């Protein structure tokens, strides 16, 4: 958690409270319309350079900003393939319920497995302070659960295989 | 210095302006409404609505002499409101004749004309015309490159600042016949024909504002790289006499307004303005005029209970929420002046993404 | 946000009235008193039954009922007729749009709370409905998570000692003794005064007299002692009528009979040794926390002076080492309802309802299924 | 059928990058010969124990380009080796002892540094942004956020 | 919906049980169609022998009959006058029917008319069929005379035949049996191949009701 | 590498920390507990188990297991529970990138070591991680290299002589009394007295009684005499209920357990006969240094006087001609720790480990081969 993931973790917390400084902007081929422009990518002298995060070639941080939309994607550790099932199940989970999460897309960007998608209103209305407190905060908390899922799956199999085999 | 929270507006206001008997002030919000407020004893009440727009509301201006509010708003058509003598207002359209949505707008000093900044890679100038009662506007293309961010008149009321999203600063003459005589020879040029090519300067990023000395002989820019430079002319199609950068170590800077003739107040992404002090040989930030750090056997009443077990069954805390310390809680929109004569300068308001409106008195 | 009623149907007043508000909006008597004379007179529409303030108005010539005894409702008609007048004439909105908070005293026969869903689903088509219990919705009133909640109304008086979020079923202590007792003693004390006061009515002039002339003495010994020399003790209280009261030792004999129940003729003991008793029934840790945090609440707890008292005997009673602090907000009167209210507006509340489908296709049991 | 088959990318042709960043007046020849004699007087300043001078000279010319891209990675991968070969205890000097724009290139290739950890050490990257996010300040990521997308 | 008004029914009347299910075996042995409200009401009210009373044995209640009532053509009649059950709906059955069938191509209402195909358990009450094709008949009849004597000519007219068959309650199970029994019906299936390389969202466009994009 | 984990999962406490350090990080009781009752409340964090410290605090409302049973595992889901705190809740380190020492006591099922192995090596990730006996901790915690260890702890008391560099793995001798079985003694002849003690929050009040009040006389029979005159012996503690409770001769009674096993119907040597047969069973050669180096370690030996009375049986056993020394450093109590710690920070033991690579391709049959 911490104690541990200090200069990685501060790395991305002051990446993304420096490329949150968003801004209402209208759409630059389409008129009376606004889009998120890093979705999009139409308009390139609004787009700031692609940024990437990384502490061990497992983990990266790719942050991508614009004049009025971030999109900030993940990658967690998965060092065997019992938490790569665990990480792809849960993180479908996460990104099923994205309606409630305002900061959420429902299919990350290839080859990772999570992407936020802060667009500007969540900026206007929702105070911006503590988003970036929620990111690393699911940032370590992920991997605690991925560890307790395992240890869940360990004691579950236990239990049915002492339930099977007493009675003989 | 001193500040004083004039209102706390529902939604987010990314402008305002105060009329010159400085007794009620206009505001936009997030959506197509435009707000009025008037004086409450002490504090605020609002006054009326408009909503003869479409969609969203970008920028609203004030005209302190002749007492008019002009908007520009997303759907690319701009109203001019003149009050009535029983007391409300007249809405007139004026045809800007873009392609896309309007962004900033601005009174020239002499109030006879309004350019009009846009998306649709032009600036549209717009004049009276009492012979038709007609605005008609013209677009200045010559030049242009990416989208217009802020607009910026002179006191010679020709020269136009412009400062434009494609990473370059942009100056050109908006001097028109039949409206405004011809201008006296400037540091800036003398021959100034419609949609000429002033001056040009680089940036570290989006040009977010630009502004003119109170004595015109000058220009300073915000980049979005933190970066304010102030520019000094020296003769047309000659480069610059010194081109002052001061790299600033906060958020990008939005608005800025010259507090003085060797002063400059400017607020950005910051939540907070700054000022400088300096001259033709260099400047530096002097100080932080929001106080900086400064993070600042009784009934619990029945609300405030129910916050807190509100707080405690959503949440896993149930603490104070944000307690931030900077009096604005979002970015901060533009900077205008409050009162004073021109180059003195003591107080100025400024709104932002949080609502407020916040007089600043040095 | 998602407003409900919230109704308290306690014992001796109907205290009714929308979620999130500070204070419910409607508290009136639970009577339903009948005419009880020929009323040779016609005309003016008079009405077969009056509920409420209507009916303490005109108590006069009106049989005044209680339709709640010790909790347990006995008269199902006159509770229907009181939900009735609850819904319309007073807070005067349809059952049907906003769900309902109920609470019953702990212990209450299930019959009673099986049939209270039944009528307000049957009947009133109330979208969803939850019965809570006093004591809970007291500590929320309260402000915090442990303490046990000494709740005493003109029912019945309980006692539920809450830990941290849990609460311990098997320490749960109900005692019958309670406001209505309280006055009917003091009927029968002021019969040796002189003063006879038989029906209905006369007992609301009692229950009236008691609300403003009585108290619980800090010391019982010392003050029937010091009433012998009758200066400070007495003083007048004006009777309906016109004719004055004078009561002495019946100020403070009346109240006492809480921390003395024989008087009445119980074998049981008083609410500070019950306290005390509801205490060392939980485990030996949560006790240290339990003495700190005493949840006064009900409108008999109302006396002037009672919280001292209970301290005192729960100090007296308890170990030397550690505080007792006793809890007696100024406004615990209406505690429970503080509690329900602040309940009700709560985003996990939605999915504890018993909604009405669920009802429909579960039958009465669904309220012993969810609600506890 | 014709929905597909967009037309708008030749008709109005877009503002391509070297419409706003300034061009490169240098060639490629020369700004490799600058970078081949640069090298490897920073190799031999880490040999000899004074990779603080060595960085600092290094650190005096950055070359950028979309046709530099090899000598560019050469000179990434001699600045990561001479950043890792620095104590941690004498960074705080360092940092305070640059330049703004200095500072600026430091931290811009310290992090693209951190774009490629299969083939760096990404411990030392981590340690060198944190400590000159926390004396310089936040300004110096704000620059990055608006470089050059060549560098 | 109309169980839960049957259940209201019950309700109403204060009858002693009045379970959920008690309704149901009330609709399964009791409930049948009427041509219209009132006439039904009037005839209950002379004729004697429709008042039923349903033997519930709920749990303990030996002998506890239930005395059924107007619910038996009330019940029903929601399916061709919708008001009753909620403001939610108020076109009935036949003139939706009706402009469903009229909203089709012009070419295909013949068809559409002549065959009527029911389905599910809840078409099982007598009389539903015979009410609906009597509804739909008379409505198509308007329709028609009302051209006729716009225009001034006689016409063949159409004819509607409402079809019941032997499989009412599970028409879909038979025929989704039917229909998996073709060899070419293993080709329309999403292999788990398709799946695992085009991702989860394999089956999101969806393809009977309306044109994707 | 920079530093490496170590965590000695003992059966009462739990000591973990980073190889090199001179204390514990982290120390926790190895407690897993669950609710047991309702949680009428609403919100609150329902937690489904509380492990470590947070079930030591909320032990009031709580059920506690030990996973660890007379130093073999019982339950391994707790263990694993117990692990995972250490690693993520506590230490926060994650276990991907540090290898571990763990820690076994002597003559333990092979399963127990096989599992453990197999569980920090597949559930958790580990790069490395190495199994060591407790006695070769102390020895190296103390400096020495000869002298036989006693290692008495919260779930097995076990004795391993070891000559310069070298164990007599066949002088071993292990011994199923431990504090756990000190304190059920202490629970049970408390009772005589009159206190009761039933449930696990009571046996944790029963243990820190024993923490702070229990103490090993000298003579067994003349301390039972003195204590016959019932004067100045005695002594108070005060409960978390707030009752003052006197402790008399079983202060001492029960201490004496760990020397008169007879006391807990168990027929075995005391901690000084089996220590004596575990040297008589060595060569003859190394007796006559095993006398003069006696280890006292574990928590058990922190006692008042235990080391006297220990000293004076061994001397009475053994022959007059040789003398007899015993040593018990102050900070024994984690003594197993500092060997453990010592241990993982030498140059030497770096090709000792078992890495992941070396594991995989031998299965979890190779710890047996090569911890030892
Ligand atoms: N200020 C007071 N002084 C004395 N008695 C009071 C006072 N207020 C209320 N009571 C008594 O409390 C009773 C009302 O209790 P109540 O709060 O209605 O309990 P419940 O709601 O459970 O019926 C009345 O019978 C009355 O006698
Ligand atoms: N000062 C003391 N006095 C008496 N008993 C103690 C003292 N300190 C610890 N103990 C007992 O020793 C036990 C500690 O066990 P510990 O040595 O940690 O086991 P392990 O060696 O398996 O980790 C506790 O359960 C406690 O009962
Ligand atoms: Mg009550
Ligand atoms: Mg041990």
């Amino acid at each position: 958690m911490s104690n541990t993931l200090r200069p990685y973790l501060n790395a991305v917390r002051s990446t993304l409270t420096a490329s949150l400084a968003l801004e209402e902007f209208s759409s630059e081929i389409v008129e009376r319309q606004s889009q998120p422009e890093v979705e999009v990518g139409r308009s390139p002298e609004i787009l700031l350079k692609p940024l990437v995060v990384s502490r061990n070639e497992q983990e990266q941080c790719l942050i991508e900003s614009s004049v009025n939309s971030v999109r900030f994607s993940i990658r967690i550790k998965q060092v065997d393939e019992i938490e790569r099932i665990l990480v792809r199940k849960f993180m479908q989970f996460l990104m099923g319920r994205a309606e409630s999460f305002f900061i959420l897309r429902r299919k990350p960007v290839q080859g990772y497995d999570i992407s936020f998608l802060i667009t500007n209103y969540h900026t206007e209305e929702m105070l911006k302070h503590k988003l970036v407190d929620f990111i690393i905060e699911f940032m370590e908390e992920v991997d605690a659960e991925i560890s307790e899922m395992k240890l869940f799956l360990n004691g579950r199999a236990r239990l049915v295989a002492e339930t099977y085999l007493s009675c003989f | 210095a001193t500040s004083q929270v004039l209102h706390i507006l529902p939604k987010p206001s990314y402008e305002h302006a105060f009329n010159s008997q400085r007794t009620e002030f206009v505001t936009t919000t997030a959506t197509n409404q435009v707000e009025l407020y008037e004086q409450d004893g002490n504090g605020w009440k609002h006054a009326r609505t408009f909503s003869d727009h479409d969609k969203i509301v970008t920028c609203v201006d004030w005209a302190p002499k002749s007492n008019r509010i002009v908007t520009c708003s997303q759907d690319r058509n701009a109203y001019v409101y003149e009050k009535r003598p029983d007391g409300t207002w007249k809405q007139t359209l004026v045809l800007l004749r873009l392609n896309r949505a309007a962004t900033f707008v601005r009174w020239s000093p002499n109030e006879d004309k309004f350019a009009v900044g846009s998306g649709a890679r032009v600036i549209s100038v717009c004049y009276f015309e009492q012979e038709n009662d007609w605005w008609v506007s013209k677009h200045l293309k010559r030049p242009l490159r990416s989208t217009i961010l802020s607009l910026d008149w002179h006191p010679n009321n020709v020269l136009l600042a412009a400062g434009c999203a494609d990473r370059k600063a942009y100056v050109l003459s908006a001097y028109v016949r039949d409206v405004d005589a011809k201008p006296e020879a400037s540091v800036w040029g003398s021959r100034l024909p419609f949609n000429t090519v002033c001056a040009e300067y680089p940036s570290g990023g989006w040009v977010h504002a630009v502004g003119f000395s109170p004595s015109g002989n000058a220009l300073a820019y915000a980049g979005h790289d933190s970066s304010v430079t102030i520019a000094y002319p020296s003769a047309p199609e000659q480069p610059p006499r010194a081109l002052i950068t001061v790299k600033l170590s906060q958020l990008p800077l939005r608005s800025l307004l010259w507090a003085n003739e060797s002063a400059i107040v400017a607020a950005g992404y910051n939540y907070s303005p700054i000022l400088l002090q300096g001259n033709e040989s260099g400047w530096a930030h002097t100080r932080d005029l929001d106080a900086g750090t400064s993070k600042t056997e009784g009934p619990v009443s029945f609300t405030a209970l129910r916050s807190t077990f509100r707080n405690m069954d959503l949440k896993g805390s149930s603490q104070s929420i944000s307690s931030l310390p900077t009096v604005h809680q979002n970015m901060i929109a533009t900077l205008r002046p409050y009162a004073g004569t021109p180059g003195n300068i003591t107080a100025f308001t400024s709104s932002g993404t949080d609502g407020r409106v916040v007089l600043w008195t040095l | 946000e998602t407003t409900a009623l919230v109704c308290d149907n306690g014992s001796g007043l109907v205290k009714a009235g929308f979620a999130g508000d500070d204070a419910p909006r409607a508290v009136f008597p639970s009577i339903v008193g009948r005419p009880r004379h020929q009323g040779v007179m016609v005309g003016m529409g008079q009405k077969d039954s009056y509920v409420g303030d209507e009916a303490q108005s005109k108590r006069g010539i009106l049989t005044l009922k209680y339709p709640i005894e010790h909790g347990i409702i006995t008269n199902w008609d006159d509770m229907e007729k009181i939900w009735h007048h609850t819904f319309y004439n007073e807070l005067r909105v349809a059952p049907e749009e906003h769900p309902t908070l109920l609470t019953e005293a702990p212990l209450n026969p299930k019959a009673n709370r099986e049939k209270m869903t039944q009528i307000m689903f049957e009947t009133f088509n109330v979208p969803a409905m939850y019965v809570a219990i006093q004591a809970v919705l007291s500590l929320y009133a309260s402000g915090r998570t442990t303490g046990i909640v000494l709740d005493s109304g003109d029912g019945v008086t309980h006692n539920v000692p809450i830990y941290e979020g849990y609460a311990l079923p098997h320490a749960i202590m109900r005692l019958d003794l309670a406001g209505r007792d309280l006055t009917d003693y003091l009927m029968k004390i002021l019969t040796e005064r002189g003063y006879s006061f038989v029906t209905t009515a006369e007992r609301e002039i009692v229950r009236d007299i008691k609300e403003k002339l009585c108290y619980v003495a800090l010391d019982f010994e010392n003050e029937m002692a010091t009433a012998a020399s009758s200066s400070s003790l007495e003083k007048s209280y004006e009777l309906p009528d016109g004719q004055v009261i004078t009561i002495g030792n019946e100020r403070f004999r009346c109240p006492e009979t809480l921390f003395q129940p024989s008087f009445i003729g119980m074998e049981s003991a008083g609410i500070h040794e019950t306290t005390y008793n509801s205490i060392m029934k939980c485990d030996i840790d949560i006790r240290k926390d339990l003495y700190a945090n005493n949840v006064m609440s009900g409108g008999t707890t109302m006396y002037p002076g009672i919280a001292d008292r209970m301290q005192k005997e729960i100090t007296a009673l308890a170990p030397s080492t550690m505080k007792i602090k006793i809890i007696a907000p100024p406004e615990r009167k209406y505690s429970v309802w503080i509690g329900g209210s602040i309940l009700a507006s709560l985003s996990t509340f939605q999915q504890m309802w018993i909604t009405k489908q669920e009802y429909d296709e579960a039958g009465p049991s669904i309220v012993h299924r969810k609600c506890f | 059928t014709f929905r597909t088959l967009d037309v708008d990318s030749i008709t109005e042709p877009v503002l391509t990058e070297q419409d706003i960043f300034p061009i490169r007046n240098e060639t490629a020849e020369q700004v490799q010969a600058a970078v081949s004699q640069l090298i490897p007087q920073a190799r031999s300043a880490i040999q000899t124990g004074n990779a603080l001078q060595g960085l600092k000279t290094l650190l005096s010319y950055v070359p950028y380009g979309n046709d530099v891209q090899e000598v560019r990675t050469q000179y990434l991968n001699a600045f990561v080796d001479v950043l890792s070969n620095i104590r941690a205890a004498d960074i705080p000097a360092f940092v305070k002892e640059c330049s703004t724009e200095e500072i600026d290139n430091i931290v811009n290739f310290i992090y693209r540094g951190l774009a490629n950890p299969q083939a760096y050490n990404s411990s030392v990257l981590l340690n060198w942004h944190e400590k000159v996010v926390e004396i310089s300040g936040i300004g110096c990521i704000v620059r990055v956020l608006n470089s050059r997308p060549d560098l | 919906d109309v169980t839960y008004f049957v259940q209201s029914l019950l309700r109403d009347r204060n009858e002693p049980d009045s379970s959920l299910k008690t309704a149901e075996r009330i609709k399964e042995e009791c409930c049948y169609v009427c041509p219209d409200i009132v006439k039904e009401f009037s005839r209950f009210d002379r004729e004697p022998d429709r008042y039923l009373k349903y033997a519930s044995e709920s749990i303990t209640g030996h002998s506890t009959t239930i005395d059924v009532g107007f619910e038996r053509f009330l019940a029903p009649e929601i399916f061709f006058n919708p008001e009753i059950a909620s403001s939610d709906f108020l076109t009935p059955l036949p003139e939706l029917v009706d402009n469903v069938v009229q909203s089709s191509p012009i070419d295909v209402r013949k068809g559409l008319y002549k065959n009527i195909v029911l389905s599910g358990g809840s078409t099982l009450f007598k009389n539903f069929g015979n009410r609906l094709q009597r509804d739909l008949k008379r409505i198509v009849d308007e329709r028609i005379h009302r051209s006729e004597m716009l225009s001034g000519a006689k016409s063949g007219g159409v004819d509607v035949n409402v079809i019941s068959h032997k499989r009412q309650r599970n028409a879909v199970w038979f025929g989704g049996s039917l229909l998996a029994q073709t060899p070419e019906f293993g080709s329309y299936c999403h292999t788990k191949a398709d799946y695992e390389e085009y991702g989860a969202s394999i089956a999101r466009r969806y393809q009977i009701f309306g044109n994707s994009l």
